[PDB]
């Protein structure tokens, strides 16, 4: 159950982040819109700056370093 | 690239230059060798924690214990140097010239 | 950083104590060195020994029993060696 | 006799009694009658994070009991 | 609320230490045929308040030291160790639930060894350096033995978490599966806190004194936690707080009572004693506590 | 000294060198170098003069910073493609630091300043064992890690090692400093051919270890530190003189004699590669490092210095020194010219 | 000389420490497990020169798995362009929980 | 009290290494190395961070600088600032702030690398079920599979004991 | 004979000798290995249905597979 | 190199089983017994094909099995299940030996009626 919820949540963050990229970078030259940097077309787990990126402080500090200095 | 690695390698090179140049005492030189030791400890440990390289995590504690007994041998040699002279200076070693 | 908050509170309250305590009233011997490196090498072997209660849960227990007894037996060999070779005597 | 050393022992024991009662009272007081949840392992942390996420108030101690099945 | 927890943990340690001074003076007094301090107020409590505030009033000897900043830096370190070092020790629910705290205990004791060495260097001339150097040696002689005995006594408990300890000491106290290991541990706690029968024979003597007696109360609290403790019922933990404080009080009285009636040791007798009597026996208890749980088919449930 | 303790420490030197040889893990290579250091330090200070104290101090500092720079290079290797495999590296920077750490550890002309000073103040057994095993142990590592090295590093170190080990030696009359300068020159020779065909380097390692064993055995047979003592040992025994002749000229490397085979085969599999000015420069420096051998010979066996008496007294007593294994290594070290096709014994 | 006592006596004293993707005690993977399996099987029985110049694709793919170099480069370029257009002031961003 | 706190502790780490690479009296050197080791412990505990930094805290900051100060007490005296030490400290702080400024207001400053200049919350796990704080069971596996390693480690330390007694006048 | 001179040494050697020898004779080390083996840290991963396997039961209530029944009987 | 193919939000919107986590632990054994039969199909899909965005339909199916299980346990006995999970809830980290007798009561409820 937790695995299914986590899969839906991370695909939700990926779709949100790529839509926000495709809106925000429509003026720079070059910039292929959503190409993964890797060559082999496989599902890779992202680097936790693509899931919790551009969030400004609260959720990223409670997410990456939350458990590390929680108690 | 985890930008912290840049400053840790810079601090490594600062500790290496502190190991090399020294004028007064051998003790501060051996202590900067201990600092260089700790620098390698910290850098390898941050990498093994980040990469989740979980089986061969022997490296930090084993590098620690081995280079610590290296420092113990260095303390024995420095105590012998301080025994066979009045002081333990970098100078007063002008016998056995190249 | 919450235990860092506790650390900061302890350090600052202690500095308040020290500054109120100060600004309101206004050769050698070789035998010392054997104990030092003796502590150092035995404390390093303690550093080897102490992750043993992490290790009791595995499916290969005979080798762990044998090598743990080997490590403590070697520590005993070192202690008995310096004991028999008049290492710490007076 | 030692009938009069017991006031000193009693006062110093009350001075040792206050952090236990105060700590337990603040732990039972800081989550509304609950206990402060511990997190040694990341499994319990992810469980606690989804618990504080689902409750809506962004506080884990409320914990949304059974009123949102359907 | 977190800084309120901090204040309620680190404010009453001064009251605890000063009332410990009156407790130990009255206990030594009734070990002797003495009353007192009882003339100054009701049973002498404002008398430790008064001599503490007098020693803060009383004018310091002007240095006459070297490296005044280091003379600052040593007792601030001792007292901040004594302040920071009651955190994971559970009065029923501890301040910070840690994955590991007992190695942190031993490392902070090693920092106290640093503070003693720095005070002995920065104090005065050569004889104070030699005396404090021997004191550092007889303090460092026991972080081998006490950490080894700690490892042996919680090998029967699996994890370092100390809440699994406060659980798994419910049935019998751990004094019964290790009585000689615990007795040698208590001797090593006398060595860590450095009182008689372990010898000693400057400023601020108040802060040196404060760090020592908070170290005493800390080691006896960790003694009570490490070896015994009754059953913990949630939604009434004041019972465990009362029983914890009572047994820590009784063991602190027993600690000072062991101080009260024995001569100090000769220094080489102390080193001879520690090495050639405790250290093979601690190793033997370690290896037997290794070989036992594989024979009782009971390794601890290391979560 | 106790013989049990010495045999145990010899066993640890053997164990450390075998762990350097066999282990596919980088940590165990570093542990082997460290254990080699920790055991080789009480081989020195076998006496109790401050000479051995200062010598072991200098050796310990250079040895330790070599070990830590090697660990630096390995942790950089894991900063890049990360696995503990003895193989091609993944960085010119990590390979650069690794070759410099093994040049400090080995003995090489930008880092060779510790070698004559450490050999001046030690007994000859300690010097023999340190020269043999400390020139043995890193060569296995370099033989393993050859395929990812910039050749400018190895070649500049080799050329500079041969010319500085040559130019030092003309002014020094201590026997140990002469042997140390010869060691720096031969390790330059054994470093130069590493990226071309390392079978030559390991065969030259075998030959040089045999040569050093014969040299320090012929100086264990008579407690000599200066050439004047060598003239007195001319007076007291004649066969030592002709063996100093043949073995010192075998260090010189002349074609009827066995020390020419490591030079000649190197020039063969060096000039089947199309560098030619580098072989002729190296071999002119091989002409250079023979004059101190030659004046050593002229001191010992081909001129006759005046001698002090009490050799009159010494002629009654036998030459009852024990030799570890002198004659086998002697005639293996001199008469190994016509066994040229024993190159293939190695790989 | 890299000897082969390791293979002749047969007891793998060191091969477990050596790479990732060995037998971890609790069977958990590393960060770049599948990339290592493909790179090791790509360069297994190959002569270490055409292994250098044929498996370079998956090797650089593994390197940017292990360090995530160009990925952080692209993320930094995203944040710099986001910073210059928020300095411009167009579309005060609802990437933080809002619309 | 913000996001780049591992970076800030790295900067104080380099501050400490410069502070005793300026070659002071060795008791000031030991003080600086204790400060550097404490903040390095802070860094490695901030990367999560269970055991290893609390392990180095007992050894170096528990039993190595103690022996270094012990040997500073028994061997040397340093009985009574200078332009050389203060000049090296100012040049080290200059190198520090120069690198920090030229990285923070740019992409990268390279010795030979490519340092992406931003905070190191990247990279980390995506909140997976680790359940044992990986390093703990990692060093727990040091005894089951670690046959050769602890044998040669203990043998090296036993030989270190006999080395120390021989050099300090065996027997 | 030696019990009067250095008694703590003899006591240490006796308890060390039993701590070495005593783990050999045991009806309990097999229980140690079984209990230590039977603790699932990881997920029990399923398998593809039919390589024509007349074993490995599908419902976890089915006792066809090797269950544990020496646990509840101590 | 090549673009990623990430699916749509209209397929990535299924109502979660938005229970809290302590009650989710407290009902876990009978959640694994009766239900969690077709999600080993889901987990085998995941471990064979390691692509979330490929095996999500069985994620929808385990979502609806969990929701149907919670509907069945809600509308019938027990209401003492509420007292049981709030009994297991506030006792720190959840030992099952903390609240055992109400576990027996809930077990007797579900055994007798269902
Ligand atoms: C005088 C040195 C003579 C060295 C041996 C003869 C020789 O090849 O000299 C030419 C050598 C160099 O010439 P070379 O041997 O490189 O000749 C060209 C050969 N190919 C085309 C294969 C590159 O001269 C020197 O080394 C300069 C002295
Ligand atoms: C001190 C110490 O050891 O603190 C431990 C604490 C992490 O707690 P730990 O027991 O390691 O459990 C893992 C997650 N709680 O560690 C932390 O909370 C890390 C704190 C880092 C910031 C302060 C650094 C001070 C130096």
């Amino acid at each position: 159950l937790l695995q299914a919820e986590k899969d839906r949540r991370v695909l939700q963050m990926l779709r949100e982040n790529l839509e926000e990229e495709a809106t925000i970078m429509k003026d720079v030259p070059g910039w292929k819109v959503g190409e993964s940097v890797f060559h082999t077309t496989r599902w890779v787990t992202p680097m936790m700056g693509e899931l919790y990126g551009l969030r400004t402080g609260e959720e990223i500090l409670s997410s990456t370093y939350g458990f590390i200095w929680y108690t | 690239m985890s930008l912290v690695y840049m400053n840790i390698m810079m601090a490594f090179t600062v500790s290496l230059t502190g190991l090399l140049m020294y004028r007064s005492h051998l003790m501060s030189s051996l202590l900067c060798l201990e600092g260089m030791m700790l620098s390698l400890f910290i850098l390898a440990t941050l990498m093994i924690l980040n990469s989740h390289f979980t089986l061969a995590s022997m490296m930090p504690i084993i590098l620690l214990v081995f280079a610590a007994c290296e420092a113990a041998l260095g303390l024995s040699l420095l105590v012998m140097v301080s025994n066979t002279y009045g002081t333990d200076y970098v100078q007063n070693l002008n016998l056995l010239q190249c | 950083m919450n235990l860092m908050i506790t650390l900061l509170t302890n350090f600052t309250l202690a500095t308040l104590l020290v500054t109120i305590a100060f600004w309101l009233p206004q050769p050698f011997s070789m035998k010392f060195f054997l104990v030092a490196i003796t502590f150092l090498l035995f404390d390093l072997e303690i550093a080897l020994l102490l992750p043993l209660p992490w290790a009791s849960q595995t499916t290969n227990l005979n080798t762990m029993l044998t090598m743990a007894l080997l490590l403590i037996f070697l520590l005993a060999v070192s202690l008995a060696y310096e004991w028999t070779q008049k290492g710490l005597e007076w | 006799m030692w009938f009069e050393v017991l006031p000193g022992i009693a006062v110093m024991g009350v001075c040792l009694f206050i952090p236990g009662m105060a700590t337990a009272r603040i732990h039972r007081f800081s989550n509304g009658g609950r206990e402060k949840r511990v997190a040694h392992y990341s499994y319990q942390w992810y469980l606690m994070e989804r618990d504080r996420r689902v409750s809506g108030v962004n506080r884990y101690y409320v914990s949304k009991g059974l009123e949102n099945i359907d | 609320m977190f800084m309120i927890n901090v204040l309620t943990l680190i404010i009453p340690i001064l009251l605890a230490v000063a009332f410990l001074t009156l407790v130990e003076r009255k206990v030594l007094g009734y070990m002797q045929f003495r009353k007192g301090p009882n003339v100054v107020g009701p049973y002498g409590l404002l008398q430790p308040i008064a001599d503490a505030i007098k020693l803060f009033i009383k004018e310091p000897l002007r240095p006459a030291t070297s490296s005044i900043s280091m003379f600052i830096l040593a007792p601030i370190l001792a007292l901040t160790l004594a302040l920071t070092m009651w955190i994971p020790l559970p009065m029923p629910y501890p301040l910070i639930n840690m994955n590991l705290g007992v190695l942190f205990m031993l490392a902070m004791s090693s920092l106290a060894v640093y503070s003693i060495l720095w005070s002995g260097w920065a104090s005065n001339s050569k004889y104070a350096l030699i005396g404090a150097l021997r004191a550092v040696a007889q303090t460092i002689s026991y972080e081998v033995t006490l950490a080894i005995i700690l490892l042996s006594v919680l090998l029967m408990n699996g994890s370092f978490t100390l809440s699994t300890l406060i659980i798994t000491q419910e049935q019998v106290w751990l004094i019964f599966p290790a009585w000689p290991l615990a007795m040698m541990w208590f001797i090593s706690t006398l060595a860590e806190t450095n009182r008689a029968p372990f010898d000693l024979t400057a400023g601020p003597f108040a802060l040196f004194f404060m760090a020592e007696y908070a170290n005493i109360i800390m080691m006896n609290i960790f003694t009570t936690t490490l070896f015994l403790g009754a059953f913990h019922n949630p939604y009434m933990p004041e019972l465990y707080t009362i029983n914890f404080t009572i047994k820590s009080l009784l063991l602190s009285i027993t600690f000072l009572w062991i101080r009260a009636s024995y001569p100090r040791f000769r220094y080489d007798q102390l080193m001879h004693l520690l090495w050639k009597n405790f250290l093979p026996l601690t190793l033997a208890l370690c290896m037997w506590h290794v070989s036992l749980p594989i024979l009782l088919s009971s390794i601890p449930p290391q979560t | 000294m106790n013989p049990i303790i010495l045999i145990i420490i010899l066993m640890t030197v053997m164990l450390g060198t075998i762990i350097v040889m066999i282990s596919t893990h980088w940590l165990l290579i570093w542990i082997g170098f460290e254990m080699n250091m920790l055991a080789i330090i009480p081989i020195m200070m076998k006496k109790h003069n401050p000479r051995a104290t200062e010598a072991s101090t200098k050796y310990f500092l250079t040895q330790s910073t070599a070990s830590m720079l090697l660990m630096m290079a390995i942790i950089i290797n894991l900063m890049f493609s990360g696995q503990w495999t003895v193989m091609k590296l993944f960085n010119p920077m990590a390979s650069m630091l690794m070759t410099m750490a093994l040049a400090m550890k080995l003995g090489m002309a930008p880092f060779h300043f510790w070698v004559p000073e450490v050999t001046q103040g030690i007994p000859l057994s300690s010097g023999l064992i340190l020269l043999t095993w400390q020139k043995l142990a890193p060569m296995s590592v370099l033989y393993q890690i050859l395929p990812s090295i910039n050749l400018d590093l190895i070649l500049t170190l080799s050329i500079l090692s041969i010319t500085i080990g040559g130019w030092g030696g003309l002014n020094q009359t201590q026997l140990r400093k002469i042997m140390a300068y010869s060691s720096i020159a031969h390790m330059g020779w054994m470093t130069a051919v590493l990226l071309y065909n390392p079978t030559m380097t390991l065969l030259n390692l075998i030959i040089y270890i045999i040569m050093t064993s014969t040299m320090f055995t012929l100086f264990m047979a008579n407690s000599t530190t200066t050439t004047l003592s060598l003239s007195h040992t001319w007076n007291k025994a004649p066969i030592m003189t002709i063996l100093v002749l043949i073995t010192l000229l075998s260090m010189g490397g002349l074609p009827p004699l066995s020390g020419f085979m490591p030079k000649w085969m190197i020039i063969q599999e060096m000039t089947k590669n199309d560098s030619i000015i580098l072989p002729t420069l190296m071999a002119i420096t091989a002409l250079l490092n023979l004059y101190f051998y030659m004046r050593l010979t002229y001191s010992t066996a081909l001129t006759m210095f005046p001698s002090t008496n009490n050799m009159k007294m010494k002629w009654q007593f036998p030459t009852t020194k024990r030799m570890t294994l002198l004659p086998t290594m002697t005639v293996l070290s001199t008469m190994l010219l016509p066994l040229t096709p024993i190159l293939s014994i190695l790989e | 000389p890299f000897f082969d006592v390791q293979k002749k006596l047969g007891v793998d004293l060191d091969h477990w420490m050596t790479i990732q993707s060995a037998e971890q005690p609790h069977r958990i993977p590393a960060r770049c497990h599948a990339f290592e399996k493909e790179w090791i099987e790509c360069a297994h029985g190959i002569g270490s020169i055409r292994a250098e110049k044929e498996c370079k694709i998956e090797f650089e793919d593994f390197r940017e798995c292990l360090l995530r170099q160009k990925t952080m480069k692209r993320l930094n370029a995203i944040k710099r362009q986001r910073d210059k257009l928020i300095k411009e002031g167009k579309y005060t961003p609802p990437p933080h929980h809002s619309g | 009290m913000m996001t780049y706190i591992v970076f800030i502790l790295s900067i104080i780490f380099v501050m400490g290494f410069v502070g005793f690479s300026s070659k002071p009296s060795p008791i000031y050197g030991g003080l600086g190395l204790i400060v550097s080791g404490g903040v390095g412990c802070g860094i490695v505990l901030n990367f999560g961070g269970s055991f290893l930094g609390l392990m180095v805290f007992l050894i170096y900051l528990g039993g190595m600088m103690v022996v270094f100060g012990y040997t500073t007490a028994m061997a040397t005296e340093q009985y009574p600032s200078n332009k050389v030490v203060l000049g090296t400290f100012i040049t080290g702080l200059l190198m520090e702030f120069l690198m920090v400024y030229y990285v923070l207001k740019d992409k990268e400053v390279e010795i030979v690398f490519k340092f992406n200049g931003m905070g190191d919350w990247v990279i980390y796990d995506t909140g997976d079920s680790g359940f044992f704080s990986e390093e703990a069971m990692g060093i727990a596996a040091l005894y089951s599979y670690g046959t050769w390693l602890v044998i040669v480690t203990g043998w090296s330390l036993l030989i270190g004991v006999v080395v120390i007694m021989e050099i300090t006048r065996g027997n | 004979n030696v019990w009067a001179k250095e008694p703590v040494l003899v006591a240490s050697f006796a308890i060390a000798g039993l701590a070495v020898i005593l783990p050999t004779l045991s009806p309990y080390t097999k229980y140690s290995l079984m209990i230590n083996r039977a603790t699932p840290y990881n997920y029990p991963v399923p398998l593809r249905d039919d390589g024509n396997m007349p074993d490995v039961p599908s419902h976890p209530q089915d006792p066809q597979g090797p269950s544990l029944e020496w646990l509840k009987r101590l | 190199p090549g673009i990623v193919e990430l699916p749509s939000l209209e397929d990535l919107k299924v109502q979660e089983v938005k229970v809290s986590s302590s009650v989710l632990k407290a009902a876990a054994h009978h959640y694994g017994a009766q239900c969690d039969k077709p999600n080993k199909e889901f987990m085998l899909c995941r471990w064979e094909e390691k692509d979330p965005r490929r095996c999500l339909e069985e994620g929808k199916l385990v979502n609806q099995c969990a929701l149907e299980f919670f509907r069945q346990i809600k509308r019938h006995c027990a209401e003492p299940f509420t007292e049981y999970w709030t009994c297991i809830d506030y006792s720190g980290l959840q030992l099952f030996r903390r609240c055992r007798k109400e576990q027996a009561q809930f077990d007797k409820c579900v055994l007798d009626k269902l």
